[PDB]
């Protein structure tokens, strides 16, 4: 339980990266 | 301006992550130390 709650907490953070690289993106367009 | 808040957000997920790392290794330590 505890791996599997470690690996989703590891593509939560990759996600969140995604997430964050989009947001920045989007507000570079919008500058 | 977009850099900054590009390293911010990034700044953000990367204290995410480590702060659920720890706490996942936390535990982890705790089972073996039951």
């Amino acid at each position: 339980h505890l791996n599997e709650k470690k690996r989703k907490i590891y593509e939560a953070k990759d996600m969140f990266d995604i997430g964050s690289e989009s947001s920045t993106l989007l507000l570079h367009d919008a500058s | 301006a977009l850099l900054n808040i590009e390293t911010e957000f990034t700044f953000l997920r990367n204290r995410l992550y480590g702060k659920k790392l720890l706490k996942l290794n936390e535990h982890e330590e705790m089972i073996q130390n039951e």
